[PDB]
């Protein structure tokens, strides 16, 4: 039995061994009451705006879309402490911690940026926060790893299998499964048993509503269509949420196509893999033809996550969200192009989103569209990965 | 199902408890491990409990997830578990036979489709481990179907609406759980078995950390059917990887072990 | 002839060659032309706020104050686009570039982050950029560098004698003295030649404006002390500005002592300099007994420079504010004492900054003060900096 | 100042213009220096321009920097140049000896100070290359306290308050500005020379990139007093650092070459 609705129609669900039920269940009570707890929101209100920096700007970028009748903003979720939207949510997650009485902060991260999250939330509320990552992605970033152990933070490469996020996936649960009377699972994507799809899109909804507000404001209407990429699917539900009853509004997410959707090497689960269940949901994976779980890809890290959150899962099949992806290459333009005309560095992530905004405005120029880009995260992160492909590019 | 309820009027009648390893299929090799089990149940084991190799074993501690890994290191393949499984059956009429599953390799060819292969070669039970009662439903539907047992895990943060459940929807044996965690020899309830048997519930075997023989007569003292050991077994088969022959020998003699210990 | 005083009492001035005259002129007409400008204004306060995310927060940090009577808040100038103070006044002087019908921008960096901001700058508002770096700056500072290149800017090193920021200062008036008119000389501190320390003061006073009203409007009052680390002098002028008029409020600017003052090795030329005529103005310089210009050393690459604004000297003559300096070793446990206690990543120029205000709380900790320190940049340019100290030291 | 005045009156008699080279002080060597410098006069040099090295030389093109950083290498500071000064005066006494000079040498043991070694050592003018003649007066004025010639820069971009000022303030020779930029060679005016003569203004050499003969002819047909030749012959002295002998010769043809496009 559950407060909320565990499932977005057939997707979502709570697949969990049993033990990790009450966990669970008293994460969902504790959620609902916070909601209606004015003194949580407001302690929330106060982190997000006074440490993160909330609200961000929106952004009209002008120089890359002249000559054509697109008018394009980028929401800045690339300015928020922490340089990604990662950080809304993780600092939600850590005052429910608290409220539960919960002291420890148990974490899983594949590019670093919800580990480095979870860390410095963790910190600033004297959580002691323990991080999962395959040993595969802490030697492919060492600098995020040493930014999470400044901050007092304890990163535990796993070796477990593939040696990548769902293996850090499983140790975390592994973990939770028996510590959780003191420990407090941070999962860091809209995707998981319930209650965390529901929780992580309640805590980063303001980078919708916060877009609804400043795109009235600067155009007098709601925009044409809201863009971002899907990993998990936690900044594009968190820019979708306040949309989805303004059916004139279009929500459009990236998957990435990483090498071509034809080659297999691809994170795009939602479009092209099939419905599965694991890590606690039923949701489309990257699977064998037998079950197994398989390995996704991607040029950016953040993306390369073997499945996708149940509500976009959800959204796509009623017709109201629609789903394309990027490939590597198209990425890479993107971000090139947001650098050089509007001296942004976006994160290669946001740059699936940012590039199938540019295919929208180039396929079709003098179609009048108002688009916003979810922009989550910058690419300070990125430069050497962009840096080794160019030049062994030879540009 | 009908293999357990014959077991365990047999065993009460010999005044014995059940004593049920756990090995995952294929590990070290289809070979050898069809050479395991066959040891097992010369050496004295009631029921077998046999884990499918999966891709993400979220419920397995680190001796049974390099198991996982040394079964696919030998490109062990689902299909190729349920021909061992048929074979295994064929040579053992009476031994129940017991599945560990994860939920994806239950429904990717569809739920009922998996318990129709199941009954067609023989299995007795299935215990899905990442689907709480909560998620059970289409699951015990599909195992009643086609006789087999559906396995509930009974933990010991347990309510009563919990004991009800799971005493209710449980077939062939209740899977009394030491303790929180993950499966594991390195990580070592008598209220609980009273109340399973006052709900009429299918008879207890605890599990996790079942590695001596002193948990099997502790497990039959407190009025428990019989105890389920895995990891123990497993961590002999990862001690001898270099010699088979001494492997089984060492497995023959922890089973008999083990065994011994409960008739009480 | 000019339109404004050029000097700081007897620090400042115009010490260029005479060829270069009328484009200190031209610039400082320009520049009061703008001031009285609502258009420009408007301009200016657009491109901060929607572009580079003005205001910024004041983030009260209460955990390392614990067990005091010091109430310590951050200016977040980490969090403005691009990670650092420098935005805010390259943008505005890109606007006057404009005004005046300039196309092309020429920049100097030493750490890279004027750079950087020069850059960007041009790269929105359509500018040819072109940045000169000393050659020994250049190799290592390969991330920043790319980052200019990314946004389409020309990187030139300078092997001129010391390839460090004084050499790259030369070039940069160099070739100013040819193309100033087609091109803007954008300087990267409160600094050089009149009109530039004024200029740069007043596009970086909005730092301590949003400050005033911040803290008058979290504790009521005005704070104790402000407290900012000095390089050439614009992240402190900037927090200074609108409290000089404030003379219960207390100016505290923080010079680099390097490997301590004894050593000469250090960046302290206010207090522990002379007096000298160099980059266009008479200001306090690190110079040997002969009249050259010394080199300075900090373990900061951006306070790494031998001498300082003439306001500050001036500033420091009359008493109104007061100069200390922080050695690379208080500037190092600053660092990992904001990692640690409030999950922010220092640069490790604002690090001296905050080793001051540590020391204020920890040698008077009954004293009852409210401080603010400039917190003028984020410290990801700094891990691999810290990371090869700290494990060359043991830790 | 005095030997500019006299200069100028015995050229005009002549019916010549001077030419007058620069050369950066104890580049490439202090014993080399004082050779250099014996070699232009005796070729026709008819007054000198010399250098005191500078760490930060913002007004030199990459000729002229280099020649310091050499000057630097032999360890060559401003109390060496002093004394070459003093040595190079007591040989030639009727040439007149400008120098070169950035602010904060100029600045750092007290401005009348340093003017007051200048008249010691027989200097008689002092250009100093960062100081525009809005910041002049403190330099102008200890400068003609000790009988130093201030010289003053005409750039190219002048309006008339800045040629009234330079002619009133200016003495010796008025430093008539080729073009804007740095000094150099690789990069190569009637009308500011009538208006200084109107003005009364010291006689002007025009200088700044002036490489041949023909320049010189040039300047003197202008109406200008003369030119000035840095860069060429500091060029010649990096053509040639590994053949001193040669480096003299050279630049004696060069300044003979020089010199004699002087007379028409
Ligand atoms: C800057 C940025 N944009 C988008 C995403 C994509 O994540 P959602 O779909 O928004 O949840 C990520 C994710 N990062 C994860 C994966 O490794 C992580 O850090 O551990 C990200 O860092
Ligand atoms: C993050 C940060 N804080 C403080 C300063 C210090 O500069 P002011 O005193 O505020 O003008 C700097 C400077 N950087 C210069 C020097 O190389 C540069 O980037 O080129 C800085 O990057
Ligand atoms: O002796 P141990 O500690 O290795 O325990 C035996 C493990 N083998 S098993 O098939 O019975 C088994 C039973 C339940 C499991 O997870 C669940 F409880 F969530 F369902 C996992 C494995
Ligand atoms: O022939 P070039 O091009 O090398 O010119 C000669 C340079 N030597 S100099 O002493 O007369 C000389 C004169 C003025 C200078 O700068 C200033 F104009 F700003 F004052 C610098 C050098
Ligand atoms: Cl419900
Ligand atoms: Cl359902
Ligand atoms: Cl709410
Ligand atoms: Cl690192
Ligand atoms: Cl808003
Ligand atoms: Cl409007
Ligand atoms: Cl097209
Ligand atoms: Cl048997
Ligand atoms: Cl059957
Ligand atoms: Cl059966
Ligand atoms: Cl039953
Ligand atoms: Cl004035
Ligand atoms: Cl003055
Ligand atoms: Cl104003
Ligand atoms: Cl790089
Ligand atoms: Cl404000
Ligand atoms: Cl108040
Ligand atoms: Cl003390
Ligand atoms: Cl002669
Ligand atoms: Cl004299
Ligand atoms: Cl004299
Ligand atoms: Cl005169
Ligand atoms: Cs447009
Ligand atoms: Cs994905
Ligand atoms: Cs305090
Ligand atoms: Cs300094």
């Amino acid at each position: 039995t559950t407060l909320l609705n565990p499932y977005f129609g057939e997707f979502g669900g709570m697949y969990v061994p049993q033990i990790l039920m009450p966990a669970l269940n008293q994460l969902e009570e504790a959620f609902v009451s916070a909601q209606k707890d004015p003194e949580f929101q407001a302690q929330f209100a106060d982190l997000l705006k006074n440490y993160a920096g909330r609200p961000t700007a929106l952004t009209k970028c002008q120089n890359i879309t002249a000559g054509t009748r697109t008018t394009l903003y980028l929401k800045r979720e690339d300015l928020l402490h922490g340089g990604a939207h990662k950080t809304n949510q993780v600092l939600g997650q850590a005052l429910l911690a608290k409220r539960m009485g919960k002291s420890e902060i148990i974490a899983e991260t594949g590019a670093g940026q919800h580990g480095v999250a979870s860390a410095l939330a963790s910190a600033l509320l004297g959580l002691k926060c323990r991080i999962y990552m395959g040993a595969k992605d802490v030697e492919r970033q060492s600098p995020n790893v040493f930014r999470m152990r400044l901050m007092g933070a304890e990163v535990i490469p796993v070796h477990s299998g593939s040696a990548t996020l769902t293996d850090a996936c499983n140790e975390a649960l592994r973990d939770w499964s028996g510590s959780y009377e003191t420990a407090h699972y941070m999962l860091g994507t809209a995707a998981g048993p319930h209650p965390y799809p529901t929780i992580v899109r309640e805590f980063q909804r303001m980078i919708g509503e916060e877009t609804k507000a400043q795109i009235l404001d600067k155009e007098g209407r709601l925009p044409d269509a809201v863009i971002a990429c899907v990993g998990g699917g936690s900044n594009a539900i968190g820019m979708f949420a306040d949309f989805i009853n303004d059916t004139s509004v279009g929500l459009i997410g990236v998957e990435p196509g990483g090498h071509g959707i034809e080659t297999g090497e691809h994170g795009a689960p939602l479009k092209h893999g099939r419905v599965g269940i694991y890590f606690g949901m039923k949701a489309p994976m990257m699977q064998t033809a037998d079950g197994q779980i398989e390995e996704s890809y991607s040029i950016s890290a953040g993306l390369d996550f073997p499945s996708v959150g149940p509500q976009h899962a959800y959204l796509n099949s009623i017709g109201r969200a629609d789903y394309v992806s990027i490939t590597d290459d198209e990425a890479l333009e993107a971000f090139k192009t947001l650098c050089r005309h509007e001296g942004i560095i976006p994160a290669l992530e946001s740059s699936h989103a940012l590039a199938h905004a540019l295919k929208m405005m180039r396929e079709q120029p003098e179609k009048e569209q108002l688009l916003v880009v979810n922009l989550s995260g910058r690419g300070d992160k990125d430069i050497f990965t962009v840096h080794d492909i160019l030049k062994a590019r030879g540009e | 199902m009908e293999r357990y309820e014959n077991l365990f009027a047999q065993l009460n009648d010999r005044r014995e408890g059940a004593f049920v390893p756990f090995v995952t299929l294929g590990d070290p090799g289809i070979e050898q491990s069809l050479k395991i089990i066959d040891t097992l149940i010369d050496a004295g084991a009631d029921a077998l409990e046999l884990g499918v190799p999966f891709s993400d074993p979220l419920a397995d501690g680190p001796t049974i997830q390099n198991a996982n890994l040394r079964a696919f290191a030998a490109g062990v393949t689902p299909a190729q578990c349920f021909e061992m499984l048929a074979l295994i059956r064929e040579k053992h009429p009476t031994i129940p036979i017991g599945l560990l599953m994860y939920a994806n390799l239950v429904f990717n060819n569809g739920i009922d489709a998996f318990y129709a292969r199941c009954e067609q070669v023989g299995v007795d039970s299935v215990l899905v481990a990442d689907v709480p009662v909560e998620e059970s439903a289409p699951f015990r539907q599909a195992a009643l179907r086609h006789n087999i047992a559906p396995i509930f895990i009974c933990p010991p943060n347990a309510d009563d609406d919990l004991l009800r459940q799971v005493a209710s929807y449980g077939r062939g044996y209740t899977y009394l759980l030491s303790r929180s965690g993950v499966t594991g020899a390195e990580n070592r309830l008598h209220h609980l078995i009273e109340k399973l048997k006052e709900y009429h519930a299918a008879p207890a075997l605890q599990g996790f950390g079942i590695s001596s023989p002193e948990q099997v007569s502790a497990a039959v003292r407190a009025g428990a059917a019989g105890a389920i050991s895995g990891s123990a077994i497993v961590k002999i088969i990862e001690k001898n990887l270099a010699s088979p022959k001494q492997m089984l020998a060492e497995l023959r003699s922890f089973v008999s072990a083990m065994k011994a210990a409960s008739r009480a």
